[PDB]
């Protein structure tokens, strides 16, 4: 909607400029992180890793010309610095994880994912296509790691923290 | 702004500030004396908007107004297709005096000019990913439909067009959606959305193409 997404101190997230963490609001004690997923060799999936904390930082991205982000636009979602495209999130099928949330290196003008309200914080729905239908990404427990993949109705639920700690 | 420089003060006097908790989050243009033009992602449920600004601080702006406003109307095909039909029309909660400061713009009825040189202004990032202080001007030049569709299809739409992208690396950036985009005189377009970053050689801005909504306009102001 057209509610301003937020961090934990209450000001408004940027459009790219700035970094964050999506802490889980019942999950502070882990962080997001890459594992390998399937035969890869090198990690491209997306956890939620009880070993780091407060985990990789993200950047939010819109095309339009403002510097804040609403919880109605379609976002990018990357790990890294600006000026990089290596780290961009999209979803990808992959068995038996189903819906997996994977990092790859290009990055369509409008992304896929939206920063939605729910409970004490925030969601992360994938809409694929960019269409109406968004799924929620939520946890799936396989290989002794958990995958951050669409659950729809389950979302991981996180609140939004400033990464002025680097 | 990207690469631009300090407007001449006031010679802009139908730009608005759209602030949030003292911030500016997106420009206006004054289009009547109750009503003020921006892109329809920066829709809020109220608003406050500076005029006759200059820099952002209203107690060192003699002639500036700061005014509320609650009521505002998204074009109703506003992104659909995605990004289209980017404009909505702002109510004032009452009409302002206008002045040498603070005036009205009319609105282009041609649609734009492939090459001719415009204007664009606002308070949005510089080249250096700082804020300014005072409101920023720069000329960007019209791009043929024939390359703005090349570019941004499928995402192109005729409720858009595309300006900037010379080797000059002059454009609008973060922070100046909503704002003004003049040709000839005349308003003709909204700072809208483009690639990032801002500033790259080949990469025009997109900015709403507001020759196709002048009857939209004229009746939203007259209802
Ligand atoms: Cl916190």
């Amino acid at each position: 909607g057209s509610s301003v997404v937020v961090d934990t101190n209450g000001q408004p997230v940027s459009n790219g400029a700035d970094a964050y963490y999506l802490v889980p609001v019942s999950h502070g004690h882990a962080g997001l992180a890459l594992a390998k997923i399937g035969n890869e060799a090198e990690p491209r999936a997306v956890v939620l890793d009880p070993h780091h904390r407060p985990g990789l930082p993200v950047r939010f991205e819109s095309p339009l010309m403002i510097n804040i982000i609403k919880e109605s636009y379609f976002l990018n979602i990357k790990f890294g610095p600006s000026s990089s495209d290596s780290g961009v999130w999209d979803v990808i099928q992959q068995d038996p994880i189903g819906l997996a949330v994977k990092v790859t290196d290009t990055k369509s003008l409008l992304g896929p994912f939206k920063v939605e309200k729910e409970g004490e914080g925030y969601k992360i729905v994938y809409y694929p296509e960019r269409g109406q239908t968004g799924l929620d990404i939520g946890l799936v427990h396989r290989n002794d790691k958990y995958y951050l993949a669409v659950k729809d109705g389950e979302p991981c639920v996180f609140k939004i923290r400033k990464a002025t700690d680097e | 702004i990207i690469n631009g420089e300090d407007c001449s003060p006031h010679s802009q006097p139908w730009q608005a500030a759209l602030v949030m908790e003292n911030e500016l989050f997106c420009s206006g243009v004054l289009v009547h004396p109750q009503w003020v033009l921006s892109a329809a992602h920066c829709f809020q449920n109220s608003y406050t908007i500076g005029l006759g600004l200059h820099s952002l601080e209203a107690d060192q702006e003699p002639g500036s107004q700061m005014v509320e406003a609650s009521l505002s109307v998204r074009h109703p095909e506003y992104n659909r297709p995605l990004l289209a039909n980017d404009l909505m029309l702002i109510k004032l909660d009452e009409s302002v005096s206008e002045s040498d400061t603070i005036r009205s713009i009319s609105i282009a009825s041609q649609c734009p000019t492939a090459g001719n040189s415009c204007l664009v202004s606002g308070w949005g990032l510089l080249a250096n990913g700082r804020m300014p202080t005072v409101l920023q001007c720069v000329n960007v030049s019209v791009v043929s439909e024939e390359v703005c569709s090349k570019l941004y299809d499928p995402l192109y739409h005729p409720s858009m067009f595309c300006a900037g992208g010379g080797q000059d690396q002059k454009d609008s950036c973060n922070g100046d959606s909503g704002g003004p985009l003049i040709c000839n005189g005349y308003l003709q377009g909204l700072v809208s959305f483009g690639k990032a970053p801002c500033g790259q050689v080949g990469v025009p801005g997109v900015y709403t193409n507001l020759c196709k909504f002048t009857e939209w306009i004229e009746k939203t102001v007259q209802a």
